[PDB]
């Protein structure tokens, strides 16, 4: 197992992860190397496929030229992963597409066929012992589970002997509800792993702990004091939002409904979902109406970004925002999401003075909807001093970059290479 | 996938 912690039953919440030991704030309780990693498409070229290091000059793969590396040994070391990709890209060439939860998949499949017994990653949780929510899953998830099989058979078929469907129909609704997304030091999607052992933490919306990355390494540090028989839990999602959205994401792709002081007492959902204080006050029915209005722009947004221009975009922001500012106050969630949506249309566009401007606004009302230590509220001070940096602010960058710094010594440890390169460009202007 | 963002 694991020094300090032990797997127990938790009551309600199937199996979980139980600390024998104290740990303080911004401890390291442990470290999990992921089982199977996947660096994303859009990353390629940016990170080391192996070891997922972002530098220049990184080496091209000679056959594919779709897979760069550290060094010849990075190289070698990703081949056993790497060439259930590397022949199959310049074969079906502009038709290769699988999708990164099939990547993802694939590499688990040829992890069990090289490496069938217990690995380092799974001290406490084994990926055949992953919850599926099988039982759980309708005509629409198994429909897409499918088209999943069929892509898996598709693309990777050159190397891997399959199981039959019902055991891939699990593993699918496995890697779905225990996946991992790795993130960078400003949250941009790298890629997709497994790390079973910490897959065996519950999830809170008040959690104890928060999960980082060193490379593929994930490690897990605590965010409050957590005392001897305490269970340890993390968030799957968001923190910004308010009770109702949260389950509904938890409900959807967790299959359950969090309890959690949070969820139970629900003491921020009245801030989080802030309304003006009018003359004439707004009827319960007109702010509900708003929240409905809310949701519906979020998800037409979340469509129009893989289609429309970065105009049409901005306008969408601008407009539902518009419409929004009449009931909701500006530190509003929803207010927030959509002033996020246009700065990162902004960033996009290289319109630093303007993503500038949407930072600025959401700043304040971000450190109050998220919990003490938060990745969210971290990588947000950090684009802003970035931004402030950038156009010759130095001052107000240095500020912004120590209000990221301050936060990641404790979620990353003070040690981080993320905090090393953020005080060199303190130090270099 | 579990993340934050
Ligand atoms: N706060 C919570 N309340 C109820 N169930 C939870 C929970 N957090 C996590 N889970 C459960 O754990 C799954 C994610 S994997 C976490 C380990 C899991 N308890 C296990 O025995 O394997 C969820 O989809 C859900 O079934
Ligand atoms: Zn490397
Ligand atoms: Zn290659
Ligand atoms: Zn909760």
């Amino acid at each position: 197992g694991l020094g300090g912690l032990e797997r127990f039953c938790s009551p309600g919440k199937g199996r979980g992860l139980r600390a024998l030991q104290p740990f303080q704030v911004g401890d390291l309780l442990f470290s999990c190397p992921a089982y199977a990693y996947v660096l994303t498409v859009n990353e390629r070229g940016n990170h080391c496929e192996y070891c997922f290091t972002r530098k220049e000059g990184l080496s091209k793969c000679g056959r594919c030229k779709q897979a760069f590396y550290c060094n010849v040994e990075c190289q070698k070391e990703d081949w056993p992963m790497h060439k259930l990709e590397c022949s199959p890209m310049v074969v079906f060439g502009e038709n290769w597409n699988p999708s990164e939860t099939v990547r993802l998949t694939a590499r688990i499949l040829a992890k069990q066929k090289i490496h069938p017994e217990r690995t380092p990653s799974e001290k406490l949780l084994a990926v055949k012992e992953f919850e599926s929510h099988l039982d759980k899953l309708d005509n629409e998830k198994k429909d897409l589970i499918q088209s999943d099989i069929a892509a898996l058979h598709h693309f990777y078929s050159k190397h891997l002997e399959f199981p039959d469907n019902d055991s891939l129909v699990v593993l699918f609704a496995q890697v779905n509800c225990n996946g991992f997304t790795i993130e960078d030091e400003e949250l941009s999607h790298l890629g997709s792993a497994i790390f079973p052992d910490v897959a065996l933490m519950n999830h809170s919306c008040c959690p104890n702990v928060i999960v980082t990355y060193k490379g593929t390494l994930a490690e897990v540090r605590a965010v409050q004091e957590i005392k001897p028989g305490e269970e340890v839990f993390t968030s799957y999602i968001d923190l910004l939002y308010p009770t109702e959205d949260r389950n509904d994401r938890l409900r959807d792709s967790y299959f359950f409904t969090c309890e959690c002081q949070e969820c139970t007492t629900k003491d921020k959902d009245k801030a989080k979902v802030e309304i003006r204080k009018l003359s004439d006050p707004p009827k319960a029915e007109a702010i509900r109406d708003m929240v409905r209005y809310a949701r519906n722009v979020i998800e037409e947004f979340r469509r129009a970004k893989h289609y429309k221009s970065p105009s049409e975009l901005l306008e969408i922001c601008e407009l539902s925002q518009e419409k929004m500012s009449s009931v909701f106050e500006d530190s509003n969630v929803y207010m927030l999401h959509m002033m996020y949506q246009a700065m990162g249309v902004c960033l996009y566009m290289q319109d630093w003075e303007g993503a500038l401007q949407y930072g600025q606004k959401i700043i304040k009302p971000y450190s109050k909807h998220y919990p003490l230590y938060s990745l969210n509220v971290a990588s947000m001070w950090l684009k802003l001093g970035r931004l402030y940096m950038g156009l010759e602010h130095k001052a107000a960058g240095e500020k912004a970059l120590k209000k990221a710094i301050a936060i990641m010594e404790v979620a990353h440890g003070k040690d981080h290479p993320y905090i090393s390169e953020i005080k060199q460009e303190i130090e270099s202007h | 996938l579990k993340s934050k963002k």
